[PDB]
């Protein structure tokens, strides 16, 4: 009831990472310095394929 | 027996030094003036062992800071004007310094060696001073000598704390940004990334109490400021393995514990004070005590007039025992003291605020500091507290990462329809939105509920 | 030879006298071992003979055996250590040279302090040796080594005498406090009785260690209220009441007290127009006050917090404590070191009085004036902000009480003869208001 | 004045300790460290009742 | 002020220097990402980024990295001398600066004038 009475915008968190994001992260990693490249590849590795709707 | 002391005096009286590295730094700057910005970040004039090199380096510093080209002639003329050229070995020695180091790009490595030697030289000097103080205390007790030793050693460590921080290029910031995001994604982020506040509505806005944050909780008297901060401590103590450290500058440890017992057990605070506890009240208090003893994750320091240095020292001591701290609470910022700034209260409070923020970053722990709202607010009494009400008491806003105000309409208006409700106003937030959270204030239990 | 020897101090810090007093003291009492063993260890002694003797003392007392000169001598003789310590004569000398008891704990602290400095000097030499000969350690490793060795010295002296910080210590003190409250009659009052039932219901009496600020506008009965608290403490407690009357003389305070306790018109006392009944009441009251002799009045002007503390300690020593300390007007006190800032001066006085309350475990009542800005508003009851403008005394006060009289502002008020006591701040109880009957003619507040 | 002083419920405080409290204090003393155990046993000893 | 910095960084070859005395460098970058990519700032904070949001952020990052014409100094309580010193250091590397942004003037300090805030 407190949530419904003081609702500052619907807080619906949807965080599954897309394969598209992993692809762009790897594309940036090609232009990044070795230190940034490792972090971008690590983030792209963390990106799981949660594709749906079809 | 006569040949033993001469070799020992020669080997013991010479402190660590590197004349070769000193010459290479000076010679290197004479070859490439543009390297001064990097070298000046690592070494100071006093870092040089040799008196002639200190005078020469002082000349180099003065010329380059003035934007003048540093060459053998310019440096020689500079030293000649001050009648110091003969003291350094003449023009020939300056020429020799430029000749003996024909290699560039290694000047930074030589600067680090000179700085390292200076550090060991200062350490030996401090050790001798402490030894002298130990042999001749001159009226100082053991506690004073221990504090003196800790202060001098801490000063050596502090000088070498943030030495190479100048260059801050985007590639480095991107790497640290991605590392931070990666760490957040690895940890369970069900709406809380830091220390749990125990209030869902508050966590939704703040994502918990973040590490390295200086949090200012400000309220008028009797608004439940101590009560609110203690509920944050109780939640951190019950949900984290790391300890909670409380600097209660106003109240004794017994009083803080009694209020905590009233809160966690939901037993009337007056009943605890009066001793009129029923069988049910005793059972709840006892169960709460059993849990607190099982956890043992809370420290209470009730020493008065603590300096930021003392607060930092005690915090580090406890953090070392557990590999970190969950939360640091400082009861009233204004009650702390800075002996060096007694002439100005505003500057004294500003320094305390800066020191606590530095402490939060140093130990990677949220630091909650309680503050009082300015008396001018009562003259207005028409609206909610604002950041300007705190600026009048030491400009603490500039250093705070999060500012939370406590407002109770029932205190000003006893016939308010919001009886038993306290509004938590987010006046400032670096990593989240500003706004307000309504909490149930239960004065009888010294507790805030969601 | 002597000039170099005089300049060089190869003798580390020590106190043979304190060591002898610890040993001699234990031979005299035995029961003090539990306290001494918390402060000193065998290795804390500088002298080799004293370490062997103390080791013998430790072994005998831990075994529950009586420690005497003969038993200790036999113990040392069995181990062929009696000759190493100086013989039976030296043991007898140790027992003879310290005829004083109750100071053994102080000597134990001195021995421990000397041992601490001795260990510190040893560590300083080790660090100096490491600095001269790093043996393959870099500067960072040497700094970590120095920090580790110094931290080890500090850790040994962390939590020596109960160490208040850890939960085990707080639990023990909590239970001790509960036990003390349960032993004393707790019929709604755990501290010094205020004499007002409604006020005691909210405050549970005037607690020990509390700094109480009583603030009011002029003629609201501020001195009257504080004095009734003093009168009640003087009549109900065996310990003395100490009054620092910075504004009024002792004769005037006594005359007002006579008017209050005897319920005789204050004007009649002043004018001397006392009837037979008035004289009988005053005389009876005086007889009781003289029988009790539990009140001190200091009418010295411009007292410093140090002077106030000094006089309070003097009186407390005579009676084993104080029931209540009343300081007439906080603003009338002076701090010679803070003459350049009145706000800071008042803040320091407030901090000093709170420290005094904790030091002597006595409630300290300090009277304060409300800021003049309140009269410009004159629309509501006094609040904490009215006192903040006069020295930030709110931060140090454990209890803040305001006196409000509607009849002063509104002569046609239906609350004529009623004074409202507002609890503006309370650490160990609720905030609110208490209505008291104000009898100006008698300089008295009634429930 | 008597009405005004004792209006919100009769305030008759009766705080003598119960045998129940002494029993719970001793039950806690069994799990407490030696220092706390002695204080809990001392408090339980102070608890008077002697019913039946 | 940051939009002025973003425009200077995208249109000039010389670097932009930012002295963020109040906010950390990570926060300034996140706000910049929200701005240049036109992605909801709350979404960036919460991590609820859709495929389109990730593509825009990634493209923006690629450009920022290609340009490398921005420096962020998040040191607190900097003196005018320190600000001048760091600015000169960077300017020497590129033959000049495009823009210098100092986040809050009031957050800076002058040890010689502690007795008077106005001065
Ligand atoms: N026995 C009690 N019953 C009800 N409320 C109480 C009791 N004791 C204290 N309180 C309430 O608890 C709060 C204590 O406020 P506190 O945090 O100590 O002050 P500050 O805001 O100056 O730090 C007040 O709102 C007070 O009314
Ligand atoms: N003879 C008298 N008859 C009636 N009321 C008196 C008499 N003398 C003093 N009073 C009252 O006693 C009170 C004295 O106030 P006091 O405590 O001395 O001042 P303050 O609040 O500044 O400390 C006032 O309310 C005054 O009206
Ligand atoms: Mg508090
Ligand atoms: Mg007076």
């Amino acid at each position: 009831s407190k949530i419904t009475s003081e609702d500052a915008r619907a807080a619906n968190p949807r965080p599954p990472l897309s394969e598209h994001a992993a692809h762009v992260l790897l594309a940036i990693a090609d232009q990044a310095s070795d230190k940034v490249k490792k972090r971008l590849q690590s983030l792209a590795r963390l990106a799981k394929a949660n594709q749906k709707d079809d | 027996n006569r040949k033993i002391p001469d070799a020992q005096v020669d080997a013991i009286k010479v402190p660590p030094h590197s004349l070769e590295a000193e010459q290479s730094v000076i010679g290197g700057l004479l070859l490439d003036n543009e390297r001064w910005d990097t070298v000046s970040e690592h070494v100071m004039t006093q870092d040089f062992y040799s008196r002639p090199h200190r005078l020469i380096f002082d000349g180099v510093k003065s010329i380059l800071e003035a934007g003048k080209p540093l060459d053998l002639i310019t440096l020689s003329e500079y030293l000649e004007q001050r009648e110091q050229l003969e003291d350094v070995g003449g023009f020939a020695y300056l020429a020799d310094l430029a000749k003996n180091t024909p290699s560039a790009a290694n000047i930074n490595a030589y600067a680090e060696i000179v700085a390292e030697r200076a550090l060991v030289r200062n350490l030996i000097g401090v050790a001798n001073e402490i030894a002298d103080a130990g042999y001749d205390p001159q009226g100082r007790n053991a506690e004073d000598l221990l504090d003196l030793a800790e202060s001098k050693v801490f000063a050596i460590a502090e000088a070498r704390t943030s030495e190479n921080e100048g260059p801050k290029n985007v590639d480095s910031i991107l790497e640290r940004t991605l590392e931070r995001i990666e760490l957040l994604y690895k940890t369970p982020q069900d709406g809380v990334t830091g220390v749990n506040t125990g209030f869902t509505d508050l966590n939704k806005k703040t994502a918990g109490l973040q590490g390295s944050d200086l949090i200012i909780v400000a309220a008028r008297p009797s608004m439940g400021k101590t009560t609110f901060a203690m509920n944050l401590c109780e939640n951190a103590a019950m949900e984290q393995d790391k300890p909670v450290l409380i600097f209660s500058l106003e109240m004794p440890a017994e009083q803080i514990m009694m209020r905590m017992l009233a809160s966690l057990s939901r037993v009337d605070q007056t009943k605890i004070r009066t001793g009129q506890l029923d069988d049910e009240d005793w059972a709840r208090i006892s169960s709460t005590m059993g849990i607190l003893m099982e956890k043992k994750n809370m420290y209470i320091d009730d020493s008065s007039g603590l300096t930021p240095t003392e607060v930092r020292s005690r915090a580090r001591r406890i953090a070392r025992e557990h590999g970190g701290l969950s939360l640091i609470m400082v009861d009233y910022l204004q009650l702390m003291r800075v002996p060096a700034l007694t002439d100005n209260r505003t500057l004294e409070i500003a320094e305390i605020s800066r020191s606590l923020k530095a402490l939060a970053k140093e130990l990677n722990v949220p630091v909650v500091a309680l503050s009082q709202l300015n008396r001018s607010l009562e003259q207005r009494a028409d609206k909610r507290p604002v950041n300007s009400d705190l600026r009048e008491s030491g400009s603490i806003e500039q250093d705070a990462d999060l500012i939370m105000f406590i407002y109770r309409d029932e205190v000003y208006h006893p016939d308010s329809p919001l009886k038993g409700t306290a509004e938590i106003i987010i006046g400032k937030q670096r990593n989240g939105p500003i706004g307000s959270v309504r909490l149930t204030f239960q004065g009888h239990y010294s507790r805030f509920d969601n």
